[PDB]
C-alpha cells in the first residue's frame, strides 16, 4: 500500500 | 493483564478495508479483520480463516476451507455472525463495485472481473470468486501466479458480510469503529483522531491463544516532541522508544541506555523523492509569476536535470538528521525493489539491476544498490547532468533558478531538519543560481490535503514528493507496478491520472515503461521473470522519475517488546502490522540479548522457510 506517515520513514 | 502501549501518527481516512490503498487504513484493520492465510514468526504464510487450501495442477483454482469455529463480531464485542465462504464473494464483488483504490491486486488476475469492473458484463456470477459451500471458497484465475496466496494477506481479498454491508449502506467503513464487522485478534475500543488508536484483545477470536496483550494503546504523536518518547518510555508508560541521536537529550540517554540500545533491520517498505509531472495546484509556493510556474513544469520533465537532481541529492546528510552522523547510513535504501527482494539464480535483484546500470549511460558505471549507503551522491557529475539539461531548457524559454515546493509538517521537527539538509545539498551542489528547494510548512489539515489524502492529481499541491510503498506481494510488479500509466498506485503522487498516458506522461516515457511491465508481465519462469523486472528497475533508476531515499528500520530503540515475538511478512499486512503474537516484558531488553535473539531467529528463519516450501506441494490438486 501507499505508506506516508510524517518525513521519509518517520514516526 | 498485559499493555502495549506507544504512539502512532497517521489517523485513518476511513477503515474501508476493501476501498483503501493506504497503510493509515490497512496498518489498523491488520488488528481487526482476518483473511485466508496470515504469516508466523518467519514469514511463512500459515492458515488465517483458511484452515487448508489447495491448487489446481493447472494453478489457475485456489480452493479455501474456512475454520468452522471463526465468527464475526461487533465493536462492542458481540456475535455477529459465523464467518462463510459467500463474505468472500461479497469482499470483492464490493471492491468491484466500489472501484477500490487497490483493484491492481485483483482486476487483471481473477478471471472475469476485469470485464465486470468495466462493465463489459454485469453480472458477478460471471467472475471467478465462488462460495462452493459454507466452509469453501474457490477463486479462479486468468493465469498462473506463484504470488497469488501472498496476495491473500493484502485487505482488498478480506471478507466482508453481506448483510452487514447492506444494513450499513454509505456508512459502512467510515472512520468510527461501529462501522465495521470483527473478525480479528481485536476489537477497535477507541478511534479519536488527533489523540488516540486503542485496540481490546477479542477473547472470542478463534486463535484468541496466540494474542498476548490485552490491551494497545497508541497515542497521536505529532512530531513537536520528539524527546517524549524516551521520556514516557522510561516512565514506565511506554513499551519502547524510538531514539533520535541528533537530540541535545541524546548524551545521556545513551549514558542512562549504554547497554539497551537496539537497531532494527532494515525492512521491505521503500521509500524515494518523485517530482509532480503536471502540478494544478499552487496553494503552497514560494514562485510569484506563472513564468516561473512553467519553468518548474518544464525542467520536471527533463531527464538530465532530474539527474541531476538525483546526484545532487546527499543521502548521507538526510539520514544524518534524523539517526545522527554515526547511524546516518542505516537507512539507506537505493532501489524501490529491496536488493535481495528475490533472487535470480541465486544473484541478489539488486545486484542484477547494477549489472545492467552501464548500459543505461556511463554516469552509472560501478553504481552498488546495496542498503546501507549512497551510491548517487555525485557532485560533478550532478553539474554535468545541469548543464545538459539548461541548454536544453534554456532553448524553450525555461528561466532559472528552477524552484522546487517540498511541503512539510510544521510540528515535524525532525522531518523540517530532514528537508533542509536536501535543500542545502542540491542548492550547494548545482548553485541557488540553477535550483532552489523552497520548503513550505504546512498545517496538519494543509500537509494532508496537499499530499497524502488529496484525493485527485489535480489536487496535489508541491513539486517534490517524498512517499513510498509497503508491499502488497511476493512480486518484483508490486513495486514496479505503482507508475505504470493505466493503473499505478502511485500515478497521483506525480500528478498523473491511471487511464490514457498524457503528454506528460509520454514526454517521460511512463507509456514505454507500462509497455515493458506488460510484457515482463507474461513470464511465468522466475529466473526470466525477474530478469525482466530488474530490466525494468534499471530504466526507472536511469530516468530519475524516482530518487530512492529510505527504508523502514534501520533505527535505534529501546524496548520491552520480546525480541522476535511478532509476526514477520515480507509482504502484505500481517505481520509487523499486527500486535498478534507480540509480547511484553518486564525488562529492558540489552543489545547484548537482542543480538543473541536476532540470530536464533535469522538461522532459524531460514530452515522454517525451507521447510514451507517442502509443504507446498502437498497442497497440489
Amino acid at each position: 500500500p501507499i505508506v506516508g506517515g510524517h518525513e521519509g520513514a518517520g514516526v | 493483564s498485559k499493555t502495549y502501549n506507544y504512539v502512532y501518527s497517521s489517523d485513518p481516512s476511513s477503515l474501508n478495508y476493501l476501498a483503501e490503498n493506504r497503510a493509515a487504513t490497512s496498518d489498523i484493520v491488520a488488528n481487526l479483520v482476518d483473511g485466508l492465510l496470515e504469516n508466523d514468526q518467519y514469514g511463512n504464510i500459515i492458515p488465517s480463516l483458511a484452515e487448508d487450501w489447495t491448487v489446481s495442477q493447472d494453478g489457475l483454482t485456489y480452493t479455501y476451507k474456512l475454520r468452522k469455529d471463526a465468527k464475526w463480531f461487533t465493536s462492542e464485542g458481540e456475535e455477529y455472525a459465523p464467518v462463510t465462504a459467500q463474505d468472500f464473494v461479497t469482499g470483492l464483488q464490493y471492491a468491484a463495485d466500489k472501484k477500490s483504490e487497490a483493484l491492481y491486486l485483483v482486476q487483471d488476475s481473477v478471471a472475469g472481473l476485469d470485464d465486470y469492473i468495466t462493465g463489459k458484463t454485469s453480472d458477478f456470477s460471471t467472475v471467478g470468486v465462488k462460495a462452493l459451500d459454507d466452509q469453501t471458497v474457490q477463486y479462479t484465475l486468468v493465469k498462473p501466479e506463484l504470488y497469488w496466496n501472498s496476495k491473500t494477506l493484502a485487505t482488498i481479498l478480506f471478507p466482508v458480510n453481506a448483510d452487514f454491508l447492506k444494513s450499513k449502506g454509505d456508512d459502512f467503513g467510515k472512520a468510527d469503529p461501529s462501522s465495521i464487522l470483527y473478525n480479528g485478534p481485536f476489537l477497535m475500543k477507541a478511534l479519536v483522531s488527533k489523540s488516540a488508536i486503542e485496540y481490546k484483545k477479542n477473547p472470542n477470536y478463534w486463535d484468541a491463544k496466540n494474542v498476548f496483550v490485552d490491551d494497545v494503546k497508541l497515542t497521536y504523536y505529532d512530531g513537536s516532541d520528539q524527546e517524549s518518547l524516551e521520556r514516557n518510555f522510561t516512565a514506565g508508560a511506554y513499551t519502547t522508544a524510538r531514539l533520535f541521536p541528533n537530540s541535545s537529550s541524546y548524551e545521556g540517554i545513551k549514558e542512562k541506555y549504554k547497554n539497551n540500545i537496539i537497531y532494527s533491520m532494515q525492512n521491505s517498505t521503500s521509500y524515494f523523492f518523485n517530482f509532480n509531472l503536471d502540478r494544478k495546484s499552487y496553494n503552497y509556493t514560494s514562485k510569484t509569476s506563472d513564468i516561473e510556474k512553467k519553468s518548474t513544469q518544464e525542467a520536471v520533465l527533463n531527464k538530465n536535470f532530474r539527474q541531476a537532481i538525483n546526484f545532487a541529492f546527499d543521502r548521507t546528510s538526510y539520514g544524518a538528521q534524523s539517526e545522527g552522523k554515526e547511524g546516518a547510513t542505516k537507512i539507506l535504501r537505493n532501489l524501490v525493489v529491496p536488493p535481495n527482494f528475490v533472487s535470480i539464480k541465486g544473484k541478489d535483484f539488486g545486484e542484477v539491476v547494477a549489472s545492467k546500470m552501464v548500459n543505461y549511460g556511463k554516469e552509472w558505471q560501478g553504481i552498488n544498490f546495496a542498503d546501507g549507503q549512497d551510491p548517487y551522491y555525485n557532485p560533478e557529475k550532478a553539474k554535468a547532468k545541469f548543464a545538459e539539461a539548461k541548454k536544453e531548457l534554456e532553448a524553450k524559454g525555461v528561466q532559472f533558478p528552477i524552484h522546487l515546493d517540498k511541503t512539510v509538517e510544521v510540528t515535524d521537527k525532525v522531518g523540517i531538519q530532514g528537508v533542509s539538509s536536501i535543500k542545502q545539498s542540491i542548492e550547494s551542489v548545482l548553485g541557488s543560481d540553477n535550483v532552489v528547494i523552497d520548503i513550505q510548512q504546512l498545517t496538519s489539515d494543509e500537509f494532508d490535503s496537499s499530499g497524502y489524502f488529496a484525493q485527485t492529481a489535480a489536487q496535489k499541491d508541491y513539486d517534490l514528493y517524498h512517499g513510498g510503498w509497503g508491499p502488497d506481494y511476493q512480486d518484483p510488479s508490486t513495486y514496479l507496478d505503482i507508475f505504470n500509466t493505466n493503473s499505478g498506485g502511485f500515478l497521483q503522487n506525480l500528478g498523473l491520472e491511471p487511464g490514457e498516458a498524457n503528454d506528460k506522461a509520454k514526454a517521460v516515457g511512463l507509456d514505454v515503461y507500462t509497455q515493458m511491465l506488460e510484457e515482463a508481465n507474461k513470464e511465468q519462469d522466475p529466473a526470466k521473470r525477474y530478469e525482466k523486472y530488474a530490466d525494468i528497475q534499471a530504466w526507472l533508476i536511469d530516468s530519475s522519475l524516482v530518487l530512492p531515499s529510505v527504508s523502514r528500520g534501520g533505527t535505534p530503540s529501546l524496548r520491552r517488546t520480546v525480541p522476535f515475538a511478532a509476526a514477520y511478512g515480507l509482504t502484505g499486512t500481517k505481520g509487523v502490522e499486527s500486535y498478534k503474537y507480540l509480547k511484553v516484558q518486564d525488562k529492558i531488553v540489552t543489545t547484548d540479548e537482542y543480538a543473541k535473539a536476532r540470530e536464533k531467529w535469522l538461522k532459524e528463519k531460514e530452515e522454517s522457510n525451507k521447510k514451507a516450501q517442502e509443504e507446498l506441494a502437498k497442497h497440489v490438486k
